[PDB]
RNA sequence: GGAGGAAGGUAUUUAAGGUAUGUUUAGUGAGGGGGGUGAAGUCGUAACAAGGUAGCCGUACUGGAAAGUGCGGCUGGAUC
RNA sequence: AAAUAACGAAGAGUUUGAUCCUGGCUUAGAACUAACGCUGGCAGUGCGUCUUAAGCAUGCAAGUCAAACGGGAUGUAGCAAUACAUUCAGUGGCGAACGGGUGAGUAACGCGUGGAUGAUCUACCUAUGAGAUGGGGAUAACUAUUAGAAAUAGUAGCUAAUACCGAAUAAGGUCAGUUAAUUUGUUAAUUGAUGAAAGGAAGCCUUUAAAGCUUCGCUUGUAGAUGAGUCUGCGUCUUAUUAGCUAGUUGGUAGGGUAAAUGCCUACCAAGGCAAUGAUAAGUAACCGGCCUGAGAGGGUGAACGGUCACACUGGAACUGAGAUACGGUCCAGACUCCUACGGGAGGCAGCAGCUAAGAAUCUUCCGCAAUGGGCGAAAGCCUGACGGAGCGACACUGCGUGAAUGAAGAAGGUCGAAAGAUUGUAAAAUUCUUUUAUAAAUGAGGAAUAAGCUUUGUAGGAAAUGACAAAGUGAUGACGUUAAUUUAUGAAUAAGCCCCGGCUAAUUACGUGCCAGCAGCCGCGGUAAUACGUAAGGGGCGAGCGUUGUUCGGGAUUAUUGGGCGUAAAGGGUGAGUAGGCGGAUAUAUAAGUCUAUGCAUAAAAUACCACAGCUCAACUGUGGACCUAUGUUGGAAACUAU
């Protein structure tokens, strides 16, 4: 994750949709409207389909900031059931533990809760756990690590991110003892839309 | 003698001592097209009574080897050419 | 051949499992198995030995000979099930 | 290649068991001839203590294993057959 | 004295080697033959219009060359 | 409106002044045991001479039994013997036919799968019926000696054994007759002929021997299990510009030989046998479970792993042995290498590492037998380059990091401009926070089971201990390893590049060059204003990787069974008569080869492939279950259609 050259206003403005949810970024739209580089202003020709369907890919991929081949990956594993494909790819990609933790309010970005999730913070159902790509199931829980700076950082990240978002009802958060429990698997619905997923499957229907 | 392997086939030959030629034809899937095809295999088989001569269908029955090709015994004649 | 009732080693480096198998004495390690038995899972903290107890008993009358690792999984077996 | 004991010592005792073996074999060869030759000699008596004295030794060497006890047991059935005729 | 036991001799079969004749296949070979690209060089103007002798097919003969002509066949031939 | 099922199929450029169609080429994707170029942090798992089956320095990879036997040497007791213990070689037992490597050869019962073996064998293992009574002769080792540089072969004398060879009786042996079954050489009974043998350690006590007894063994016999030989139905590459081939060739009668059938081999008797339904020949190739690709059908392919086969320098041959036509055994011939005292000898890394040569191209002359497996032994124990691990290579796969949060109408520079300003850009700077990684320390699971030995209980056995078995407890032992994981200590500290931007194909402007220099997969760009060349600024893609090349599939319905055509695009034979073959009116009955069904019942080893559930911090990876196809065999049915 060595996401100092990708800075994430020039994503943001190509995109035209606060696909981050911060206010900085919101205020970076409201300035600067236009695609990034010096032909911004310029007029652009009609983007093709197959552009259409890189744009929502891109949109997805950055927005839950996974290497895109692991995103491959994961289409692969929602294609293996019955059911709609974009669901399972959706709520796969969401039950990311540091997309839980994001959900939950514990941190700022989803960039802050995977380093969260790296530094060895969070303890997964009674146990330490220090990487970012674990695919929570039903009825699991995060506990925060005995440490008291911990428990204050974590406290003053909730603080913060209360008022600005909301929380799921898929999750069960206790800010009391820190403590998250995964109830079931999202829906659909109770998911923050952000881009077209079956055009995001279309797209990687062409690999293959 | 619970399963050795049993065929009908045509008497092709008989100008040999104690042994028959026998004729198989063999009903075979085309593993693409589906529709059989009709394999004509020859085998010898040991004839003790020189009881079959050429053109009647006899069946015949599997052995110990008799000789390099001899491999087949004369167990019964289904139908005698008149 | 003198057949005999071992473990065939499967897994990967640092983890291995192993199968209550039924094989020849001359044949290699993970050769062909006569039969199976069951199995034997040393790093894993639950359901440690699972072998098929008649199956066994008859290859044991049959003439099979255990290796000691075995016996004793039979033994430990024994007591685990009345337990 | 480096001189292995075992396989120094295997063929020493390799000779050694060729010579006798070899040395029993010919007796079973020469005695057969004899028996055959004077069956066709049509003598009837010594036939019958020859065929014995020769079926003695044929099945003692099968104990030995020197021969299988199935070449053995041909040779008795086919001369036995023949002092039948 | 069997034991012809065991060496030795003899004989059959046989590897390698040698000889002879055909046979498969890969390089090379004076010279010769056509093919392609580079030539936009030389000679002629055969085909595309009725291409200026309508065209073409099979066969035969002939000519620096495209080709010409005889016989039969075709329209996939203007014009009337 | 609806129900159910289906869980899966994308295009584009290019013939023309322009158009439609036909048609080839090219292109976006997924892969490989890959190589090369730029760049390069770590961890896990897997992989790593595809070419010269070319030649090989060196070390190791198969030994074990002293409780089978006679001796030598040593220490102790001993005067000497003899004992106790250690050690050496010899005789002998078992193993060495397993494990390991390679794919040269082999279009073949070799391989896959189902069977046949009344034509078969099978040491060690399990159960079990009977037994084990008595003699004799050599021989190594050893002591000398002959030939010899050594390798080594001999010679003479002495000695034992679970070594070797007779003898007495035999229990389910073999052979032959007879009878009884069974109907290829199967079984049972009778007669006749005829076949054996090994004892060593320990305890016991009549002093003891004796006598019986424990364990490991020996002779004979059967049964089971396992493996192997042989045969067979079916499947198993290209070229018909390979058309005739075979003369032990085809079959018969005897015989040779084999565990066993057969021209497997030999002697005679016939001329037969195979072949356009592809014989024979040439070329290529180990096969399969599988792998890659694909919606599927198919196509390509046979890395790793597992099974079978073949080979171990080239070409043969036999011996020992239950098992070999024997990788590190023997003999011979040939080439090559090496040592000679010139008489002659020694050697085969396609074992684990490693060297040279070849090649675009591939590793350490490492640790350990702790675990698993194997060999020997009563056991302790020994051996195991199998295997457990480590090191090396971004070679593939999987995961993580190189920061995170605030932060300006917006720093300097760079670039575009009319020199308002834009863009790089909240990017940086700055502030705050965190420590996966980095370093240090502490803590630290699990792979491990116990073995010998010891304690105790119970069973068989018996006059009884020693011992055997069943059970309980005690009982040394980790190469990996500074293990996985966990807890503190310091601080943004240790960490990004590569390709592309005319269309295909997501991404444009400014300079320099002027049909030169160059780009290119296709169409094509460059001749004085190049979004296509070269360099900068921006933008897109992926990321410790990114591109290029080689090879396979897909897009290609471009070999079309699913699913294409033949008037003019490539494609109807000049025409007819007919052989083989394919196909064919109506209707009745029977057979059940095809077809369908009970997705009966089995077989299709394991792994892999699909679906769930689990364990490595997750994933890869690993494990336990559950199935979907369709392939063969078989059982009982249905009968319309094809077939009889």
């Amino acid at each position: 994750m060595n996401r100092k050259q990708i800075a994430k206003g020039k994503l943001v403005r190509r995109f035209g949709i606060n696909i981050f949810e911060q206010p900085k970024y919101d205020k970076i739209l409201k300035k600067k409207p236009h695609p990034p580089g010096m032909h911004g202003k310029a007029r652009k020709a009609k983007i093709t389909e197959y552009g259409k369907q890189l744009i929502e890919k891109q949109k997805i991929k950055f927005t839950y900031g996974v290497s895109e081949r692991q995103l491959t990956n994961t289409f692969k594993e929602a294609k293996k059931h019955h059911g709609v494909t974009g669901d399972n790819l959706l709520s796969i990609l969401e039950r990311r533990i540091d997309n839980v933790v994001y959900r939950a309010g514990f941190a700022i970005s989803r960039a802050h809760a995977r380093q969260i999730v790296s530094h060895g913070i969070i303890i997964l159902n009674g146990r330490r756990v220090t990487i970012p790509s674990i695919i929570l199931r039903a009825n699991d829980q995060i506990q925060i690590k005995e440490k008291d700076s911990l428990k204050k950082l974590i406290r003053s990240n909730i603080e913060k991110t209360s008022s600005l978002r909301n929380l799921p009802t898929w999750i069960e958060v206790n800010a009391d003892d820190l403590n998250i429990k995964v109830k079931h698997a999202p829906s659909r619905d109770e998911i923050p839309t952000l881009a077209n997923e079956q055009m995001v499957v279309e797209y990687y229907s062409k690999r293959a | 003698r619970e399963n050795k392997k049993e065929l009908i086939g045509k008497v092709v030959s008989d100008k040999m001592s104690k042994t028959i030629v026998v004729e198989i034809v063999q009903r075979k899937m085309h593993p693409i097209y589906h529709k059989y095809l009709k394999v004509s295999k020859k085998v010898k088989a040991h004839d003790e009574k020189e009881v079959s001569k050429v053109g009647d269908k006899v069946k015949i029955i599997e052995v110990r080897p008799i000789s390099k090709d001899k491999r087949w015994s004369l167990v019964e004649v289904l139908e005698k050419l008149k | 051949m003198s057949v005999k009732i071992r473990l065939k080693r499967m897994g990967a480096k640092k983890r291995p499992y192993y199968r209550v198998v039924v094989m020849n004495s001359t044949s290699p390690r993970d050769g062909r198995a006569i039969e199976e038995l069951g199995y034997y899972h040393p790093v894993e903290k639950q359901n440690q030995i699972k072998i098929k107890e008649d199956r066994m008993k008859d290859w044991i009358s049959k003439g099979a000979i255990l290796s000691d690792t075995v016996k004793m999984l039979l033994n430990k077996n024994n007591l685990n099930a009345k337990s | 290649m480096r001189k292995n004991a075992s396989a120094l010592k295997r063929s020493r005792q390799n000779l050694k068991r060729k010579i006798r073996n070899v040395s029993v074999k010919s007796e079973l060869k020469t005695i057969e001839k004899r028996c055959i030759n004077m069956i066709k000699a049509g003598k009837k008596d010594e036939a019958i203590e020859f065929f014995k004295f020769v079926a003695k030794k044929l099945d003692t060497a099968a104990r030995k294993r020197i021969i299988h006890k199935n070449k053995a047991a041909r040779k008795k059935s086919r001369l036995n057959v023949l002092l039948l005729k």
